[PDB]
């Protein structure tokens, strides 16, 4: 009787809830970028690194790029569980773009956490 | 694949607000009233290949309207919005589905009742009942805590392509370049990145 | 290049118009919004309505000539009496024309049709103005051009529709009284002759899209037309039969039938009645022939969203909703109506299947109307039994979560709960057996599932107390030991976290079986107690709402001492009180402390009660008294981040805590107090030594905010106990002086980013409650406060939100409690009271809006009750017409609608103390009116002056007739208010008719 | 009340142990 994304090659390292901010310098004003889920995803053909960062509802891209091991993660001066740094290539948004990013997290635990493994990766990439 | 959509209510009940949010993420906390119309081209990831909607965000102040209900000229989508804290915008509703429906005599319309954020609700949810008569899909909406914020758009794109399964799908994430840094520019990323430190981030009592 | 159509000197070039549209409507980016930007300018040129008639003639683009319709529609509606009667025969006749040529031409008819409907809009404005004084043969000349072609019937039916819309539907906002009145009149004297054409269309056209376009204006008609053109004719059966079977016709004829089950009917006529009954059984008869039959599956249907299918399910809907809420007691008693009577029902059965939010809310609301008449209706229910037995079924299964944010969730949940108390009144047998089925199938997995667990325990927990309380006691046990059972049965936390919350939430809908039974009232607290420790998320948070729940509703029995117990229950939960919450978060610890508030607020024992107060606040007040040793020794350990997240969890708890002893409380705020505003004080010394040190960035560190949060919830507390405090006295001679000398003076000598919006919500509470008590006080809070925060909110309407809407919350209730306050005021001070209070006015935020109407309305009371005296005389001399025209102003500047009421109410109140002379000086200067004028002429002569300058296109006449229309009906606020609105329409345009002000006479 | 509830309640609260 007969019978009637583009990110699968890669590894979640972490995973982690968080709100998206891009400085707008001509305005000196944070603008949200996006809330969703944080991630860093490691390349199984590359052993890189990146942050893909997701919408949620819509899952539009608000952050995608490398974990620089030349990045660095600084705090603001209204927050103790965020973090401040520039990216010099993202492609959420089509064409590469520089950024200076801010991420804020739900605690100052996801915050220190998230710097612990956003170093981590960062010497994953320096290889 | 694009559809224009028309959007329109009465001032400050939060159309460009709710347009820019789905157009870069960001809240614009200031009200500057839109002059006539301004247009943006929104598209969205689905099932059956991204759809593309030309959004249409015409001014509610009578003062700034602009052409008016020559906006709606060939529309095939549109939202109604009103402000749940202000009762005047839901008695307006009748009269501007009544300009549209005059235009537009057959095409899917959401009503929104934007900013149930805030505690002291007017408008309550039994009070809500034009849209049933009118065939009108509503949706209770906040552009600030972005509740349901996607729903009028999934509704919409639904009827237009004709097909009740239709959903989202997330956008496939390309590989990311590899960065060099240029020397001829480190003294200038490490200003913009001293002003942006010492600038507060917004709403820090948020849940996020 | 394209900016050359804005230069009226030369010819309109058309084809630069056609070009700059095109551009517009199909282009994209910055030429479209170029062109936008053009296109509104040339729409705006006040001459652009003379070069109308030339892009209607010469233009082949259908979008030129729309905005120029556009052009002539603002022109008719704001201008027609202003131009020379030619222009106005001539706009007339070419608009006329216009349309008689493209209904000729069958190509424009068919594929114009937004060009055409707005011409034809464009032609009811004109009606509007000239029809039917000026154009009696409109009607007669319509009716006759009609026989001589079906497209020029066709657009016939659309005028006529706008136009009964435009009369009718949306004439209340957009005309005068008089003016809608008269075309209404208008209207009805000549309809005899419109429902004639009407009908005849509808028995002889065969044109679908003749038919489709003369039911879509019987639809607007229905909404006005007597009864006798409706049951005195065949319409009823056509409607009901003819055009129920095609589907073109079928969407707006079921609309109409909608309306027809809402029209005006004598309920005494025994032919009318079968006439309705008749109508009704046609169209079911249709519906099950031609549509779908009952059975058929809708939910499945809707889903499918085939065609239009959605919106006929709809309108289904609403018609059998509409015709069953009105007139199924027609149904009821003839047994040869019986059948359709549940067949009706049986379709909204199935419709209340379909899965779309709104549309349940549509048939759940029937379904209410319903249950609630066969609750009280002798001999009903038994007719309904077979119907009311599905639906529990489909209310059961469809149940939303309970508050236990989305307020739609909230409203649905008790509207289901309200249908399935009534159903399970009905019979309380058959509700029972389906939820123990429905529980069986949990268990055996057949219908096994997250949701569908959480919908059964909602729907067993809403039903609480309706069944006996020996039925409860047997439903609830088994319930309860159905789910343990379950619980067991499966395994992983995710599973079990999901089935112990529904558990608890069953037991707290059920206080009556709880406080029946102890033992099990104590042993589920202790479950709750262990559930505190379970990290797993939602656990800790469920445990500590159930406990709480449970508490308000039983909480006598934890302050008794029950049977084979040593002591009252409360006392066990607080001894191991520090191992309960160990695992707890700040918010839940605090949820804790408040649900033991509760309990203790039931010993009415003065010692008892404040022992176990003490008992409860040990673990706080220790921490308390270590810190507040440790604080002042080293001030600079408030700048540890430990330590002031301690110090505001221990104000937090005693809020908590407070919140539920109101009065009670004051024990333990005693202990507290002094050491307390010394806190206060030095917190706020160190807030300003940072912003001085950091500057005003200060505020959003993290450091900063903590500290304010300590000063937040010191005045929270302070404000919580004072507006629930019973002994005044102590308030007043203990509280209030250390409190103002405490937060006052810190206020006003901080920077405006440094200030509290907080301090000001805490004065207006204790002037709300003791304000009485302590003029002095109120004047010292005025001092503090007044002048440096009206200069924080009166450079804009947006910055400190919070502080502007707190300000009038106290103005407002100090000039209630204590308006000597502000007689105290230098001159100077009180002119800033006056235009603070007009500054209210002005602004769009509806907090801020209506308290300064309020306040604007109680001032002049309290100025009226101050008699004849020198500072009423000089407060009317000074601000009387301050406020009458500031009030004026926000009536008719169309950007505070919001307040028309109170602003209204605020002018009638004006104007009715000089036509009653309560104001004892003249309000004019001696130099300016002659000796003995009476205020009541001054007044009008003074108004008259100020719409002449505000609104000079108004006549003399319209102003004075309004003004006269106005003083003589400010003592009736209806009337008033009908009047006003009236002149809002006449600002609006030119040549206002001065007569439609004795609409009222 | 009857018995058996209590026996089947009482392990409630070990349901997480
Ligand atoms: N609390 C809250 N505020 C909102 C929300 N959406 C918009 N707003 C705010 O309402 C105000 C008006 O925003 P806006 O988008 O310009 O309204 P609009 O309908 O485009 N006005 P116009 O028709 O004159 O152009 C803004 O301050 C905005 O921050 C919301 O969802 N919640
Ligand atoms: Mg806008």
């Amino acid at each position: 009787f007969e019978p009637v994304t583009m990110e699968e090659d890669e590894e979640v390292l972490y995973k982690v809830r968080a709100k998206l901010f891009r400085f707008d310098a001509d305005a000196k004003e944070w603008k949200e970028r996006g809330t969703g889920d944080c991630k860093f995803l490691k390349n199984k053909k590359t052993n890189k690194v990146r942050i893909l960062m997701r919408r949620d509802k819509t899952l539009k891209i608000c952050a995608n790029h490398i974990i620089a091991p030349e990045y660095t993660l600084k705090p603001n001066v209204g927050s103790d569980r965020s973090w401040v740094y520039a990216c010099t290539a993202d492609i959420a948004e089509g064409e590469a773009e520089a950024f200076t990013f801010a991420i804020r997290f739900g605690s100052k635990e996801n915050a220190d956490k998230f710097k612990e493994e956003f170093e981590k990766a960062q010497e994953i990439n320096k290889k | 694949v694009q559809f224009k959509l028309v959007l329109v209510g009465d001032g400050g009940t939060g159309k460009t607000t709710f347009v820019k949010r789905h157009l870069t993420g960001e809240f614009e906390k200031k009200y500057v009233a839109t002059l006539g119309v301004e247009v943006h081209p929104l598209v969205f990831h689905t099932n059956r290949g991204p759809i593309k909607f030309n959004v249409w965000d015409t001014a509610g102040q009578e003062k700034f309207g602009g052409l008016r209900d020559g906006y709606y000229i060939q529309a095939q989508c549109a939202i109604i919005m009103f402000d749940v804290t202000s009762r005047v915008t839901y008695k307006n509703v009748p009269n501007w589905h009544r300009d549209l429906v005059r235009v537009c005599e057959n095409i899917p319309i959401v009503l929104c009742g934007n900013k149930v954020d805030i505690k002291d609700r007017k408008v309550k949810a039994k009070s809500i009942v034009f849209h049933r008569k009118k065939n009108l899909q509503y949706y209770d909406i906040s552009a600030k805590s972005n509740y349901n914020f996607e729903k009028p758009f999934l509704w919409l794109a639904r009827k237009l392509i004709g097909d009740p399964n239709l959903e989202f799908v997330a956008m496939p994430a390309l590989a990311p370049p590899e960065v060099v840094m240029d020397p001829a520019l480190a003294a200038q990323y490490e200003h913009d990145l001293e002003v942006a430190q010492t600038t507060a981030l917004p709403d820090e009592d948020d849940d996020l | 290049s394209m900016e050359g159509i804005l230069d009226f000197s030369n010819d309109l070039d058309i084809a630069l118009l056609d070009q700059v549209v095109s551009t517009f409507y199909q282009g994209s980016g910055v030429q479209q919004k170029q062109a936008q930007e053009i296109l509104t300018k040339f729409q705006d040129n006040p001459d652009a309505w003379q070069k109308a008639d030339q892009i209607l003639q010469f233009s082949t683009n259908p979008q030129s000539k729309f905005i120029a319709l556009s052009i002539l529609d603002k022109l008719i509606t704001r201008k027609w009496k202003l131009l020379p009667n030619d222009h106005r025969i001539g706009i007339r006749n070419f608009v006329v024309g216009m349309i008689i040529s493209m209904c000729q031409d069958d190509e424009v008819f068919k594929t114009q049709k937004n060009l055409i409907n707005k011409s034809d809009l464009t032609l009811v404005q004109i009606l509007k103005q000239e029809w039917p004084q000026n154009w009696p043969e409109f009607i007669p000349e319509l009716i006759g051009s009609s026989s001589s072609s079906v497209n020029v019937c066709e657009n016939n039916m659309i005028v006529l529709k706008l136009l009964s819309e435009e009369v009718f539907d949306f004439s209340a906002e957009q005309m005068t009284q008089a003016k809608a009145l008269h075309l209404k009149n208008s209207m009805s004297k000549e309809f005899e002759q419109i429902f004639k054409l009407c009908f005849q269309v509808l028995e002889q056209g065969s044109s679908s899209s003749l038919i489709v376009a003369t039911l879509e204006s019987l639809l607007r008609y229905l909404h006005w037309i007597p009864y006798r053109y409706i049951y005195e004719t065949n319409i009823l059966e056509l409607l009901s039969t003819k055009f129920m079977t095609s589907p073109d016709t079928r969407a707006i004829t079921l609309k109409c039938l909608t309306e027809v089950s809402n029209l005006k009917i004598p309920q005494d006529n025994d032919l009318i009645k079968r006439q309705t009954v008749l109508f009704f059984q046609n169209t079911l008869q249709q519906i099950a022939t031609s549509v779908m039959p009952v059975t058929a599956d809708l939910k499945a249907t809707y889903a499918n969203a085939n065609g239009n299918d959605q919106s006929f399910l709809q309108d289904l809907a609403m018609f059998l909703t509409t015709y069953l809420a009105r007139n199924r007691a027609l149904l009821e008693s003839d047994e040869s109506l019986r059948e359709l009577l549940l067949n009706a029902h049986q379709y909204l059965i199935q419709l209340s299947k379909i899965e779309e939010r709104e549309l349940f809310k549509t048939t759940l609301d029937y379904w209410h109307n319903l249950v609630a008449d066969l609750f009280y209706e002798p001999l009903k229910k038994h007719i309904y039994e077979e119907i009311c037995s599905q639906l529990r079924l489909v209310i059961i299964e469809n149940m939303v979560r309970p508050e236990e944010k989305e307020s739609d969730t909230i409203q649905l949940y008790k509207s289901e709960r309200e249908v399935l108390v009534y159903l399970t009144h009905l019979n309380v047998i058959d509700t029972e057996e389906i939820m123990i089925s429905k529980l069986a199938r949990q268990i055996d997995g057949s219908e096994w599932s997250w949701h569908n667990i959480n919908t059964l325990s909602w729907a067993i927990g809403s039903i609480s107390g309706t069944m006996s309380e020996d039925t409860e006691k047997r439903f609830v046990v088994t319930v309860i030991k159905d789910l343990l059972g379950l619980c067991e049965q499966k395994r992983g936390k995710d599973n079990k976290a999901v089935v112990a919350s529904d558990i608890m939430y069953v037991v707290g809908q059920y206080p009556r079986f709880l406080k029946a039974h102890w033992n099990f009232l104590r042993t589920v607290i202790l479950a709750l107690f262990e559930f505190m420790h379970e990290t797993h998320e939602g656990v800790q948070d469920m445990a500590c709402d159930t406990f709480i729940k449970i508490v308000q509703k039983c909480k006598y029995h934890f302050v008794i001492q029950q049977p084979r117990e040593s002591e009252p229950f409360i006392q066990t939960i607080i001894r191991d009180i520090q191992k309960t919450t160990a695992d707890l978060q700040p918010q839940q610890v605090h949820t804790f402390y408040k649900a033991c508030g509760i309990i203790i607020s039931e010993e009415r024992s003065v010692a008892e009660r404040n022992r176990l107060l003490s008992d409860l606040m040990q673990l706080p007040n220790m921490a308390w008294d270590t810190i507040v040793e440790q604080s002042t020794a080293n001030p600079t350990l408030l700048l540890d981040s430990e330590t002031v997240k301690i110090i505001a969890n221990i104000i937090k708890t005693n809020v908590a805590v407070c919140t539920s002893m109101g009065a009670d409380f004051y024990p333990q705020l005693g202990h507290i107090y002094y050491n307390m505003l010394q806190l206060y004080r030095a917190v706020s010394s160190m807030i300003s030594a940072q912003v001085a040190a950091e500057g005003l960035i200060a505020t959003k560190t993290p450091k900063v905010r903590g500290l304010r949060t300590i000063k937040k919830e010191i005045l929270k507390l302070v404000e919580t106990y004072i507006s629930k405090a019973r002994n005044l006295d102590d308030v007043v001679k203990v509280l209030v002086e250390p409190l103002l000398n405490a937060v006052l003076e810190d206020y006003m000598n901080n920077v405006p980013d440094a200030r509290d919006a907080e301090v000001l919500n805490c004065m207006t509470t204790v002037v709300e409650k003791v304000g009485h008590m302590i003029p002095q006080g109120v004047i010292l809070i005025l001092q503090s406060v007044f002048e440096c925060t009206l200069d924080m909110i009166n450079k804009d309407f947006t910055e400190y939100p919070e502080h502007r809407v707190e300000f009038y919350k106290l103005l407002k209730v100090i000039n209630e409690k204590s308006f000597a306050a502000f007689l105290e005021l230098p001159p100077a001070a009180f002119k800033l009271f006056v235009d603070a209070i007009c500054w209210a006015f002005k602004h769009n935020n509806r907090d801020v809006e209506v308290n300064g109407l309020q306040i604007a309305l109680d001032l002049v009371k309290n100025i009226e009750r101050m008699g004849n005296v020198p500072f009423a005389n000089e407060f009317h001399k000074n601000y009387f017409f301050i406020f009458v025209s500031e009030t004026f102003f926000v009536l008719t500047d169309s950007d505070h609608k919001s307040g028309f009421s109170k602003q209204a109410l605020l002018l009638m109140k004006l104007i009715s103390l000089v036509y009653d002379n309560k104001i004892s000086v003249p309000l004019y200067q001696e130099a300016e009116v002659p000796q003995g004028t009476s205020n009541q002429v001054y007044l009008s002569q003074y108004l008259a002056n100020m719409l002449s300058n505000a609104f000079p296109h108004l006549t003399s006449e319209q102003i004075a007739s309004f003004l006269s229309a106005l003083t003589k009906q400010c003592k009736d606020l209806v009337v008033f208010k009908g009047t006003l609105r009236d002149f809002l329409v006449q600002i609006k345009e030119v040549g206002g008719d001065p007569t439609d002000y004795l609409f009222a006479e | 009340v009857p018995k058996e509830l209590m026996q089947q309640i009482e392990n409630f609260e070990k349901i997480f142990t």
